[PDB]
RNA sequence: CCGCAGAGGCCCCGGGGGCGAAGGCGGCGCGCAGGCCCCGCCGGACCGGCCUCUGGUGCAGAUCUCGGCAGCAGUAGCCGC
RNA sequence: GGCGCGUGGGCCCCUCCUGGUAAGCAGGACGGGCGAGGCGGGACGAUCCGGACGCCGGGCCAGGGUGCGCCGCCGGGGCCC
RNA sequence: GACGCCCUGCGGCCGCUCAAAAGACCUGAACCCGGCCGGCCGCCGGCCCGCCGGCCCCGUCUCGAAACACGGACCGAGGAGC
């Protein structure tokens, strides 16, 4: 289907405050709440913060870049039932499942005419 | 356990495992033996073993001190380790053996194209200290390998 | 590179990004032509097309000038896209003739969000 | 191509920043005769501005700087080299683009100078005021070239005043021969039309 | 931005505006009597859906 | 609201698994974010999406506890009889 | 109207005062600020001059400035160690 | 943990058992380190990628912290309103 342009307002991720001097220190984002901290106040050379304003416009928000929705299953059965809206959702089979379910699915998805994301894995 | 690996085949290699010699001593002479004909080598340790020739020092080196026998080596560094010798020369031997007679080559066409030498665990003493201290007393061992093949290039 | 052979031009001089002392923007570019004293004089050049060679690739990027900088003859220009910190002071070309490009010299802003609300088809 | 400046009667500090603006939008800068460099000011004022300067120094180490030079050449350019970002990749490769010569040597002696009049003594101060050249001072805080750099300049100079005859002689031949060529009677109504 | 908003005008008040109930006989009374106060504006209505909104404590 | 461990249910011929589960390493995508998902290699027997219930439930600091380990360094030192 | 938390060491500017030779000293008063206020300027500063903040594109411009470092200038009248 | 081949001996290579060495042992992270192969200084932003611009060390008591105020070499696991 035919939709508007995806933009995305930031193109990096979030990174913690000062998380690059200390292994002990992940990347993952938490909020400074120190009383002298210099990324809480903001000054002009440290890292942006994360606030609403940098959300997504909610026409194209959780769309894949080709232009799908994505829905994951594990059985046939989850399948046919639930995809009559074939128009805007494609099909992720689940990580675990195993290369002969995978040869099943993937003949039954073919016969229903539904998009599979990862249809080459486990194929070697 | 070995480090290297590649499709050149005709490669005769050796290798031994917690060597009671210390570890930067011998790291030096196998840096130092690098690139040579075997031949060469073996007249080199032979050399350094009565200071003929020196063993320059490029990592470990801060209470290495100067001497005149490693002029024009890239460093002013050397010393003239003995037990490192005898072991890396016992390793190249075998080494040597295990490429002529596997694939049958002469001794004239060998060279020295890689080493590698890693720490191990070592040996624990005590030492007594004043005021009624210990403190630990433990040695520096390796695992060292060496392989001898065609030519770099 | 051919593409621009044997095309007469007048000489001028990219000197750095439109900036402050606290605040730098590289989204526009200063540039000094030669012969121009004057706002009017530089009035006279306005929406121009010029070039730049990459000391590298050796390919001319194109980009427009855009409108007066100061009281001395100073323009702004836009690229296709920006300029990286090496090519500060080096020469561009203000060409005589009428070349078509076609969208070889507009920013990526431009090309990429003309109209916000554009369809995406299939 | 080199810019070349003829530095007699020019104002050190509005040639240093002209010369500084040239340099950062990177054209090759030449400058000669910096011995005829002027300042203003009386004799005394300068030579005691000069001196204070050269009184500044590590305390605890005097080859840790700051250097004081001595001749002309190297004066110009550390008042140069205070109008530019040096401590930077761009500042530095412009400071390489700069050369500075006391008198005119060869490797100089065949270029086209020109000169910068907004920067020149005879336009730029009153009657009145008091100024001195660059090689005074220079002489009088340790320089030791000064009588040498004289009789090098006037050994050139009686040797280029044995060229100007011939350069006219030669010059009126190319200007007849120019008058008399028909190609360059078209090209020169052509631009007529343009005031040029 | 840049805007006074803090000198003649007080802080916003907080009512009630659904049951809260979990019971689903009140939800649904409480929802048709907006539905046909929304399409008639008659008092009575409005003071009836207005009461279904009050807690126990306000209902003696 | 995101995540962790456990309990009661569902998962259209009865949820996924030696045609390879948990965990580890590297790389895309999705989300303002907490996080999630997929792919490749390693591994060798288990695992959990949604609804209701429960808690010894989320770490950079405490001269924190226990374990491992670096520079210093081939250094100080191996002077009584 | 009900229930409840934190706070109970403050400091600075303007103008007006008291003790003290005075103090970046001590003690009071109307209004504002910092605390708990990002951004530009004042070379440099918690408080001064402007302006009080979602993420972006374009335009206009406060305060302060416009030899070169370093974005941005000319014209006119007077004085001038 | 076959056989064979080197080795003055110490040991090494090649292979054998097994689905697998899983070889004194499941998986095998971080810190720290050796070899080979590519680079030249941290973070944010722009870019044809090394140039330009911006950026004091966190947590804490405090009117006020980059402080010549205190704690903190590094990594893992545990660790405090029930
Ligand atoms: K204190
Ligand atoms: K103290
Ligand atoms: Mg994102
Ligand atoms: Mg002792
Ligand atoms: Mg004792
Ligand atoms: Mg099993
Ligand atoms: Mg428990
Ligand atoms: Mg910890
Ligand atoms: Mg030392
Ligand atoms: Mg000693
Ligand atoms: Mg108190
Ligand atoms: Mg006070
Ligand atoms: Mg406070
Ligand atoms: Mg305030
Ligand atoms: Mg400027
Ligand atoms: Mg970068
Ligand atoms: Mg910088
Ligand atoms: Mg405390
Ligand atoms: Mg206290
Ligand atoms: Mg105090
Ligand atoms: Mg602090
Ligand atoms: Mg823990
Ligand atoms: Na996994
Ligand atoms: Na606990
Ligand atoms: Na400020
Ligand atoms: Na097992
Ligand atoms: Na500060
Ligand atoms: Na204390
Ligand atoms: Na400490």
């Amino acid at each position: 289907l035919p939709h508007k342009i995806i933009i995305k307002k930031r193109k990096n991720k979030f990174i913690r405050f000062q998380s690059e001097r200390f292994v002990r220190v992940k990347p993952s984002w938490r909020k400074p709440r120190g009383i002298d901290s210099p990324m809480r106040h903001q000054y002009r050379g440290q890292r942006p913060m994360v606030s609403i304003g940098y959300g997504s416009d909610k026409e194209t928000r959780f769309m894949l870049p080709c232009g799908f929705f994505k829905h994951r299953i594990s059985t046939v059965h989850e399948l046919k039932t639930l995809f009559m809206n074939n128009k805007t959702h494609a099909a992720q089979i689940a990580h675990g499942v195993s290369a002969r379910s995978r040869k099943q699915i993937l003949e039954e998805a073919k016969k229903m005419g539904v998009r599979v994301l990862n249809a080459d894995a486990k194929l070697r | 356990k070995y480090a290297f690996k590649s499709d050149n085949l005709l490669v005769g290699k050796s290798r031994r495992d917690g060597v009671k010699a210390s570890f930067k001593n011998t790291y030096s002479t196998c840096r130092a033996i690098k690139g040579m004909g075997v031949k060469r080598a073996f007249a080199y340790l032979d050399n350094v073993l009565n200071h003929k020739e020196i063993v320059p020092f490029f990592k470990f080196y801060k209470g290495v001190g100067r001497h005149s026998q490693a002029r024009g080596s890239g460093t002013d560094k050397g010393r003239w380790p003995e037990k490192s010798v005898v072991v890396v020369k016992d390793i190249l031997k075998q080494a040597v053996s295990n490429a002529k007679h596997a694939h049958k080559k002469e001794e004239d066409e060998l060279y020295v194209i890689s080493y590698c030498v890693n720490r191990a665990r070592g040996r624990r003493r005590r030492t007594f200290r004043a005021h009624g201290r210990i403190s630990k007393y433990e040695s520096q061992p390796c695992h060292v390998e060496l392989i001898v093949g065609p030519k770099p290039l | 590179m051919e593409e621009i052979k044997g095309k007469t031009f007048l000489p001028a001089i990219f000197v750095g990004y439109q900036r402050s002392r606290a605040k730098q923007r590289e989204n526009v570019a200063l540039v000094k032509v030669s012969g121009i004293y004057t706002r009017a004089e530089t009035d006279k050049v306005l929406g121009r097309l010029i070039a730049i060679i990459h000391s590298k690739s050796g390919k001319p990027i194109f980009g427009k000038i855009c409108r007066p900088h100061g009281n001395s003859g100073m323009v702004r220009a836009r690229f296709y896209t920006n300029l990286p910190g090496q090519l500060m002071g080096h020469k561009v070309r203000v060409f005589y003739d009428n070349i078509d490009v076609g969208d070889r010299a507009t920013p990526k802003y431009e090309r990429l969000y003309g109209n916000p609300n554009a369809t995406v088809t299939y | 191509s080199r810019i070349v400046i003829d530095c007699k009667g020019h104002i050190l500090g509005r040639l240093s920043a002209i010369v500084a603006k040239e340099l950062l939008h990177g054209h090759e800068v030449a400058l000669v005769r910096c011995e005829k460099a002027i300042i203003s000011g009386a004799f005394r004022d300068v030579k005691a501005h000069y001196l204070k300067k050269m009184h500044k120094r590590t305390n605890f180490n005097h080859l840790r700087g700051p250097f004081h030079f001595r001749a002309p050449a190297e004066i110009v350019r550390r008042t140069i080299r205070g109008m530019i970002p040096y401590k930077t990749v761009r500042g530095s490769d412009a400071m390489s683009r700069l050369r500075v010569y006391d008198g005119i040597p060869p490797c100089c002696a065949r270029y086209k100078r020109v000169v910068c009049p907004s920067a020149m003594a005879y336009l730029c101060l009153r009657p009145e005021r008091r100024r001195c050249e660059v090689g005074r001072v220079a002489h009088e805080i340790g320089w030791q070239h000064a009588a040498d750099v004289e009789r090098y300049e006037k050994r050139r100079l009686e040797e280029c005043d044995k060229w100007y005859q011939d350069k006219i002689q030669i010059d009126k031949k190319i200007a007849e021969a120019a008058e008399k060529d028909a190609e360059l009677q078209r090209i020169n109504a052509e631009l007529a039309k343009y005031g040029y | 931005m840049g805007i006074d908003l803090k000198t003649g005008i007080k802080k916003r008040k907080v009512e009630r505006k659904e049951p809260k109930s979990p019971n689903p006989y009140i939800r649904l009374l409480h929802n048709a009597f907006k539905v046909v106060y929304e399409n008639t504006g008659e008092d009575f209505t409005k003071v009836l859906t207005k009461r279904l909104c009050l807690s126990k404590t306000n209902r003696p």
